[PDB]
RNA sequence: UAUUGGAGGUAGAGCACUGUUUGGACGAGGGGCCGGUUACCGAAUUCAGACAAACUCCGAAUGCCAAUUAAUUUAACUUGGGAGUCAGAACAUGGGUGAUAAGGUCCGUGUUCGAAAGGGAAACAGCCCAGACCACCAGCUAAGGUCCCAAAAUAUAUGUUAAGUGGAAAAGGAUGUGGCGUUGCCCAGACAACUAGGAUGUUGGCUUAGAAGCAGCCAUCAUUUAAAGAGUGCGUAAUAGCUCACUAGUCGAGUGACACUGCGCCGAAAAUGUACCGGGGCUAAACAUAUUACCGAAGCUGUGGAUUGUCCUUUGGA
RNA sequence: CUGGGGCGGUCGCCUCCUAAAAGGUAACGGAGGCGCUCAAAGGUUCCCUCAGAAUGGUUGGAAAUCAUUCAUAGAGUGUAAA
RNA sequence: UUGGCACCUCGAUGUCGGCUCAUCGCAUCCUGGGGCUGUAGUCGGUCCCAAGGGUUGGGCUGUUCGCCCAUUAAAGCGGUA
RNA sequence: UCUGGUGACUAUAGCAAGGAGGUCACACCUGUUCCCAUGCCGAACACAGAAGUUAAGCUCCUUAGCGUCGAUGGUAGUCGAACUUACGUUCCGCUAGAGUAGAACGUUGCCAGGC
């Protein structure tokens, strides 16, 4: 879940952050979830961040499953250089995200567990989230 | 499986329906053999009450005006962040 | 202002005024273009000609409807009766 | 503007195409080997997920073009004489660029300033309200306001805050406080310290530096018992173990948790002098929801007066 | 021209996106092409339908050609893109 | 600090070091008060309150800086065109 | 409404399946001598003929597997407004895409023989 193998246009208009999650708001694969209430970008290196914690933390225990893969490329200037000349090149892949946008999804494991797998997620993560369970009724 | 319904009116704006939902009660319509496109609204909680006492599926009483129509859930509308019910649609079987 | 860093793309050419040219209703004189286009977004219909440029324009005078052909392509009339 | 008719593919959605992608089925190719088996790995084929300025089976709002046509308004075009303009600006909103930087830069769409006085924003071209023909020591209001500076409510009702919050930040942190549910327990008497017992064959087994709630596999058996665990637990040189597993009884009413919220708290350090309310000051003179007044402009009325235009002739009034 | 000059790059045409569903619309913004070619790759008349996939095989580098049912054109259209 | 922007100043706003004179902030170098510690006291480390005062003389470079030689309780970091 | 031409409609018209039927129309069929016939077959195309047979194409009838269509309610978005500087809030019109109920195994014009 780092970066998309291969993407047609490398240099690309930067992503809309306004409105609401348009899918993925549900636990479908695993059995808790964690989904979030802002709206910011994620880079590629906060969820391998989050990952490790997690699956480190269950000591190979349950599975998880990752909702939000960095499809966005996003370009940095080179330092100390004036405005125009071009676009810069590519510094990291991003995926934005959505209030209701569940990243995270557990299962396998028990719910004291899981609720603290994704706690210590949620603070590699620049967004604030939420814990929920696989919706049922 | 005895829960009871109010009987919608036209043009209910988006104030109306906001309001509606704020308080402790959800829009939802019928429709199916045995009855026409009647639009109700139900109180939450004896919704939620009915269906963990019956399940997913089940015939339910439903409470129109003075009439009981055996009714089942066809689908339903949730709002996953503000945990709360939105719009809840039912077929009669009869 | 920068130095040496260069761009490859700064180049486009001049757009053609294309799109439609008449609306349903109007009375057109023959040979008014109703819609310049590329490939045959419409077809031409009665009274109407196809010209090397599928350039879109009405045979004779009358007034102009945009209609459907089959599922997914349209059409081009014009009507005399003035 | 109302009503018809139409072109087009944005917002949003969607994965049917080009791709980009996360899990799960399912048989199989080079190949682990002897063409091989099985793992797989390159895909075929499915089921559930998702992502897109240069993807679209779909697809608004609004804009635009035009009408057999209505209703209200008053421009519009052609020709000729005279020009000035080719440095724009800020706000709001859709985008590119930059760093979802700039009082940045480049476009689109309003507005304003430019070329605009007046009231509000302390002061403050671009914000809010509003366009100054000229009097008047007349009246009504808009934005903003009504304890004093400083014209008007120390108005009325119902609630919220306790920080001077109001009157600068954030991830996070918290028995701060108010509301609405949901809830598991409780006069058989949950919850406190209820000073009431606390240990047994027994570390049994691996017993590990010997280590008998600590360097680590726990095999963690029934209860001496109202309540009991090869010890809830503070310990690590073995260990000395009372107390919130647990309630009769000190005695007698309540007491874990959960959501979803309204308002505060902490995070919070900068340079001449308070100095992040304009000052005083304010526990309402803050905030929320209603209601009723009043102040407030060069806006709009009232009276008088110029000067032009279009009407009636009321050759005068409009 | 130039986010001051200089250095580097660029200058005319076509296509696409940015471009906000008419048209138009800028940046030293994001992508590519052109300075030709065709006496048939023109005109007209009459005919014919494709890529791939397996049920596969004399070859079988796999798939050359051949066979058969599906193939919405996934192919072709002299060239860039639409 | 290195920059980005080009908004005042080109009918002139002297730009770097040093000297003289300072003045202010505190994210405190010393001194004063404390919580601590893997603090026995001296030792040190860490964090908190603290800005009242104090916070050297030389060798080398135009140097700021930095290194070095001796001291000191300390030889603080910045703003001030 | 049969049957065959012909053409009008967004596949509510189609595919697959099962089942009939050949009412003299329809295809199947016998052959290449005859015009013609094919870069390469009487394959087709053309042609002379009608002895065989509905098996298939065709026709009619069933069935929603499959295809398409598809509301109401809503939600997203947004025109205008009022707050506002929030990855905003509120009000008022308009109102998707997806999905769900459902429609649907066509309607139909002229002509010629039918009945
Ligand atoms: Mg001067």
């Amino acid at each position: 879940m780092l970066l998309p193998k291969r993407v047609k246009y490398r240099r690309q208009h930067r992503p809309k952050t306004t409105g609401r999650s348009k899918g993925g708001n549900y636990v479908t694969f695993g059995e808790f979830g964690l989904q979030a209430t802002t709206t910011s970008w994620i880079t590629s290196r906060q969820i391998e961040s989050a990952r490790i914690a997690m699956t480190r933390y269950m000591k190979r225990g349950g599975k998880v499953w990752i909702k939000i893969f960095p499809h966005t490329p996003y370009t940095k200037k080179p330092l100390e250089v004036r405005m125009g000349a071009g676009k810069g090149a590519v510094e990291g892949w991003i995926a934005v995200v959505k209030p209701g946008r569940i990243l995270f999804e557990v299962a396998g494991v028990s719910e004291e567990v899981a609720r603290e797998a994704l706690r210590l997620a949620s603070h590699k993560l620049p967004v604030k989230t939420k814990f929920v369970k696989r919706e049922e009724l | 499986a005895s829960l009871k319904s109010i009987i919608r009116q036209g043009k209910q704006t988006r104030s109306d329906l906001k309001q509606l939902r704020k308080s402790g009660k959800v829009p939802a319509v019928v429709y199916g053999y045995g009855t026409k496109n009647v639009s109700v609204k139900v109180d939450e909680v004896e919704f939620i009450k009915v269906i963990r006492e019956v399940g997913r599926n089940g015939v339910i009483e439903l409470g129109v005006g003075s009439k009981t129509i055996k009714v089942m859930v066809a689908d339903y509308q949730f709002d996953p962040l503000k945990n709360q019910i939105t719009h809840i649609d039912f077929l009669a079987i009869n | 202002k920068k130095g040496v860093s260069s761009t490859k793309n700064g180049r486009d050419s001049e757009s053609k005024r294309l799109g439609a040219k008449r609306a349903d209703g109007q009375f057109v004189t023959g040979g008014s273009i109703l819609y310049r286009q590329r490939g045959t977004k419409i077809y031409p219909g009665e009274n109407v000609g196809r010209g090397g440029d599928d350039t879109l324009f009405a045979k004779i005078d009358g007034v102009v409807k945009f209609e459907r052909k089959g599922r997914d392509k349209k059409q081009v009339s014009v009507y005399a009766v003035a």
